[PDB]
RNA sequence: UAAGGGAAGUCGGCAAAAUAGAUCCGUAACUUCGGGAAAAGGAUUGGCUCUAAGGGUUGGACAACCAACUUAGAACUGGUACGGACAGGGGGAAUCUGACUGUCUAAUUAAAACAUAGCAU
RNA sequence: UACCUGGUUGAUUCUGCCAGUAGUCAUAUGCUUGUCUCAAAGAUUAAGCCAUGCAUGUCUAAGUUUAAGCAAUUAAACCGCGAAACUGCGAAUGGCUCAUUAAAUCAGUUAUAGUUUAUUUGAUAGUACCUUACUACAUGGAUAACCGUGGUAAUUCUAGAGCUAAUACAUGCUAAAAACCCCGACUUCAGGGGUGUAUUUAUUAGAUUAAAAACCAAUGCCCUUCGGGGCUAACUGGUGAUUCAUAAUAACUUCUCGAAUCGCAUGGCCUUGCGCUGGCGAUGGUUCAUUCAAAUUUCUGCCCUAUCAACUUUCGACGGCUGGGUCUUGGCCAGCCAUGGUGACAACGGGUAACGGAGGGUUAGGGCUCGACCCCGGAGAAGGAGCCUGAGAAACGGCUACUACA
RNA sequence: AGGACUUUUACCGUGAACAAAUCAGAUCGCUCAAAGAAGGCCUAUGCUCGAAUGUACUAGCAUGGAAUAAUAGAAUAGGACG
RNA sequence: GCCCGUCGCUACUACCGAUUGAAUGGCUCAGUGAGGCUUCCGGACUGGCCCAGGGAGGUCGGCAACGACCACCCAGGGCCGGAAAGCUAUCCAAACUCGGUCAUUUAGAGGAAGUAAAAGUCGUAACAAGGUCUCCGUUGGUGAACCAGCGGAGGGAUCAUU
């Protein structure tokens, strides 16, 4: 249920011109039909909250979905190194805000924009999931 | 406690101002108004150290506020004012116009100018917006608020604006075939015509500059000034801002 | 008081180190709460010379009913909810998004004097007749609102910051969900 | 019961004082890994007004009628007092000795003595 | 300028090290030391302690002059210079050091659509809004400097008493006219109120995806050769992306700003009234942009150590929600809910005689090592913490408290 | 300029951007040199060239290349096509 | 020829070691807690307004008391402000005490090693079949090198017996 909580959720400023709102991202990125006709509720979802995305995009793996409209994201990536002409198998962990658009299981690449600091650690959010 | 600078160290001092290392320790710093600082022009350095007039900072400094230096026409007593790029300075005491044009070196040279070309300035619109009342305003590269433009100026425009009125004779479009200067760069002081125009969305477009010799270029429409559409609206410096090698450098110096 | 994140401890887990001594950008102020009483207004010196207004035991407010754009200066009479804290509503504290108690005088003065209809010179009465046909009948749950004298009614502003007090009269289903809170 | 000192008294801290319930935290050397351990050492505790959780029965994530205790949270309050009387461990570092529990000189010696399991003949 | 030599043996070939050799912008020390140019120089250890002296003050025609000050001035009506003091500005720059600090600082690359900004630069404000006894040909009360009386051994300590100024502090009228919403007596249609900006809340606009025929529910309007046609119009910014720029309505405020300030030149007009007008500047002022910036912020990259393998989470650890606080975002903080977050690709812990970097030395290539230190960033001012003024400080040649020293 | 259909990574080419100072390096008889950014010409009246150029590993941005190294695709057809 | 070990003299290095050892620094539980911001009251001191009144001259009307008009100076009540000291409750929190933990130095009777120095004492274990072949693992014993038992290796003194 939307309304599952201590106070009525959400949207700010449309009154009840009169219908849900949602934007684009730009960027080439197409907004899921989720989105339009959802009835969910997110000031931190890219299309339906105020949230813009701004600098980096970048992508990954979902590791662990276990929270709660969050996800770790698994970066691999190989570091070169001089005076040996190898690389290192090297990876990073980035926490991402998931829109309860998506459907997101472990394992699933998704691509993620940078946006204002959100949480502690969460900077991104998620834009496309793949399978 | 933490604030703004004051000082500026000689050695970190911007190279396109030929500072002499050894004559200090520190260099002019710009105060404010026609920036950026990297890049811009103290009025100390254009007076002394591009005209000796103005031997050393006691004497610019009497020059400065005896009145005798117009800025775009206006007084300026400010000795460390940052003369910027288009910027009209005149000295009415001798008698002659100077304009800031980059030259292919990427330093700013004492252009001459004789009598007319004082009476308006090329600037490049910044910003379009509705003003406190819902009245168009226009905003120029040189801090220049314009409170009533032409409709058809979007971005990037180039527009002629009177010297002593501020008001707009005449603006170019920003497209292809216009005559442009890159004012930044690796190309600082180049003058070419635009050719391509490939849209990246992020905020990096490129833009394609060929030069009087067939020659290709790249920059991005933060270092693109456009000066013409089909001719320069202004007079171009010696070398018409066509950059040579060092070896034909060296040729027109034998020859010569 | 501070808002640096250097005392907390990493994502990982490890303990950061102490980096520099507290700074005057980083603060840090005493929370103010706001409650029901005799108007004090505090002002506070910003960063940028700004001026910010404490309130401290505010008693009117400028409200707001949207479902026509008639908007009221009336008096807060009690809280009666608030989704953060409990204490809030005991103490009659006044922040955001807590649910009140206002007077609906000045609210009933105009609905009588613009429509012409109870709610509990021929020109003058049909253009009260053309209004009140174009309207309809006011919603039955902001009906009982009225003859109890007292509307339910959401603060919008933030007094601990702007010392104003407004806000918007519950309506809809907005107000049938906070109609099931208070139950 | 005693001001200040705190074993300077005495063969010797003998006698007395101090600690003491419950809840939460914290707990070393050593070790036969079972303990030491209630180690050491800390904090809270009253009254009043509330709130929440932990069940049963009969009718189809519900409704109604019953039930007596336990735990947790919060305001308010007081001459900061609250296991308010009663009840109720002082602790630590070591040396000698007996492994331990147990037993005896009824009426001066309870112990390192006796016994014990284990070992051996 | 891709290089070797001596040394284990009676002699040999090796493994292998020792020694020799050269460079160092790399330090010390010994002996010696005529000239020119340039020049490092209390970092190492004691971020140990400091006598003394200096290092931050500042006036233009353009804020305030009765110096019982000078200089020429008039009986008077106050200025040429100009002290003291009030006011404004700066003192948050610079200079010094490297103690702390190992995803921290820093470097390259990003964002602020998540923010502040003294100063500079360009624009930029007409409002019958409402208070005083009233005035706009101009409002009110204090306080220095000064005169005189002291205190204490002593300070860049100050009191009592008499004045007196503001660009110090506090008040205060406004500009016509247009247009819009509301109230409206008046038989079926005059009049009054409000409408600048600043603040807060609520609402509306801020468009544009391929075309046509039906009961309308509502007045259908106009054109009616009284069939039928058109029509509730024309226009409408920007970003990759916004609830953007901006406009409009209903209200609000311990109601901001909208000049009771200064200098030069003094000129024009007719109703000749000490009447109406006239520029250049100085300072100051709201909003927007801009400038110097600051502050957070994305990605990637740090020496040794497993005789550091599990770490975080009671009392925030990962996240969600509401609010508070902040210039603003954010577990930054307060409440409620869930059990997550990191780690063998080295987490966590420990060491550094570790500030990071641009860079210094030396090298055929590949590398090794140093980087306190003329530049950029960070931090500190005996050791911690707190704070005022201020655009800007958790300031120390500012204050307050504790410890040590004095 | 609006939309649709592009397997995704590694790798290589090119381009933009990428403080000075340092380093390499161009010019000028500071009496040469270390240095410095000067200077030179005309008798003069004043006339003029310069104060270059290269350097941005790794990470980030844009495009091209499609061998090499990885990964998916239609099998209980839940496959493609108007 | 070479060479091993105990013992004895000298010097140096590190190790164990009763001493609840000592010192320094970082972090940290609990207690007390200076100072300060915010906040609740408080209000000395000091402003403004209002209410009617006290002292003192010039005239008129009334049978006394009295009242009316024109100009000065001063006692008592009410209301609205600003505001220092102080005070209430949170918050930031120096500092000290008391424990805990980590890191780094440092004293110590005595004990047990190593290294070096040479014309010290005792043996002769190894290098030849070193005169009992040598060596490895384990166990026991002996002034010392060493010896012995069990199993193994040849780096053996046998690359081989038809
Ligand atoms: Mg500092
Ligand atoms: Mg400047
Ligand atoms: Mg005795
Ligand atoms: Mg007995
Ligand atoms: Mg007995
Ligand atoms: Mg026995
Ligand atoms: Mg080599
Ligand atoms: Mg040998
Ligand atoms: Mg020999
Ligand atoms: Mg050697
Ligand atoms: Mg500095
Ligand atoms: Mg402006
Ligand atoms: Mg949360
Ligand atoms: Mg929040
Ligand atoms: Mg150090
Ligand atoms: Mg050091
Ligand atoms: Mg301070
Ligand atoms: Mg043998
Ligand atoms: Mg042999």
């Amino acid at each position: 249920t939307v309304q599952s909580e201590r106070a009525f959720q959400k949207q700010p400023h449309i009154f009840l011109g009169g219908r849900r709102w949602y934007k684009d991202v730009g960027l080439g990125f197409r907004t899921p039909a989720a989105a339009i006709e959802g009835q969910y509720i997110d000031k931190k979802c890219p299309f339906t909250g105020q949230v813009s995305i701004r600098g980096r995009i970048l992508s990954g793996t979902v590791v662990s979905t276990k929270m709660h409209r969050t996800i770790i994201i698994r970066r691999e990536y190989l570091h070169f190194i001089p005076k040996y002409n190898r690389y290192e198998k090297r990876h990073k962990n980035l926490a991402a805000h998931v829109s309860p658009a998506f459907r997101v299981e472990e394992g699933d690449k998704v691509t993620v924009g940078q946006c204002r600091p959100l949480s502690k650690t969460v900077r991104f959010n998620v834009l496309r999931v793949l399978p | 406690g933490r604030g703004p600078k004051k000082h500026q160290k000689r050695l970190s001092a911007p190279s396109h101002w030929l500072l002499d290392k050894l004559s200090g320790v520190y260099a002019p710093r710009p105060s404010a108004g026609p920036h950026k600082l990297r890049e811009c022009m103290p009025l100390i350095v254009f007076v002394r150290n591009r005209l000796k007039y103005a031997l050393n900072y006691r004497e610019t400094k009497a020059i400065m506020m005896q009145r005798l230096i117009k800025v775009d026409g206006k007084v300026r007593t400010d000795i460390t004012y940052p003369a910027g790029f288009m910027d009209v300075i005149t000295i009415e005491k001798t008698g002659e116009n100077f304009r800031l044009i980059y030259d292919t070196k990427g330093r700013f040279t004492v252009h001459r100018i004789q009598d007319e070309e004082a009476k308006y300035k090329l600037g490049k619109v910044k910003r379009v917006q509705l003003g406190k009342g819902g009245i168009p305003f226009l905003v120029t590269h040189d801090a220049r608020t314009i409170r009533y433009p032409d409709p058809l100026i979007k971005v990037n425009d180039t527009v002629k604006i009177n010297l002593e009125t501020g008001k707009i004779e005449d603006f170019v479009k920003f497209d292809t075939g216009a005559i442009a200067m890159v004012t930044g760069g690796r190309n600082m002081g180049r003058v070419g015509v635009i050719t391509h125009r490939e849209r990246h969305d992020g905020g990096f477009n490129i833009i394609h500059v060929k030069d009087a010799l067939d020659n290709t270029f790249a920059t991005r429409e933060s270092n693109v000034f456009v000066i013409g559409s089909e001719k320069p609206w202004i007079s171009l410096p010696k070398g018409k801002g066509v950059k040579l090698s060092i070896a034909e450098e060296r040729d027109r110096r034998r020859a010569n | 008081i501070s808002r640096d994140s250097r005392h907390k401890r990493s994502h990982t887990g490890a303990k950061r180190a102490y980096y520099r001594k507290k700074r005057a950008f980083e603060a840090g102020r005493q929370p103010a709460n706001t409650r029901i009483g005799a108007k004090r207004i505090h002002t506070v010196r910003t960063r940028g010379g700004n001026h910010k207004y404490r309130a401290l035991r505010l008693d009117s407010g400028n409200f707001a009913w949207a479902s026509e754009g008639c908007t009221r200066k009336t008096r807060v009479i009690v809280v009666a909810y608030h989704p953060s804290n409990n204490e809030l509503v005991r103490t009659n504290t006044l922040t955001k998004s807590a649910v009140v108690q206002i007077d609906a005088a000045p609210f009933r003065q105009w609905y009588e004097a613009h429509y012409g209809q109870p709610l509990g010179s021929k020109s003058v009465e049909k253009k009260q007749a053309e209004r009140f046909a174009a309207a309809g009948k006011v919603d039955p749950a902001l009906e009982k609102q009225f003859e109890a004298g007292r509307l339910y009614a959401v603060i919008s502003s933030r007094p601990g910051q702007s010392g104003r007090c407004d806000g918007y009269i519950l309506e809809g289903e907005e107000l049938a969900f906070y109609q099931r809170k208070l139950h």
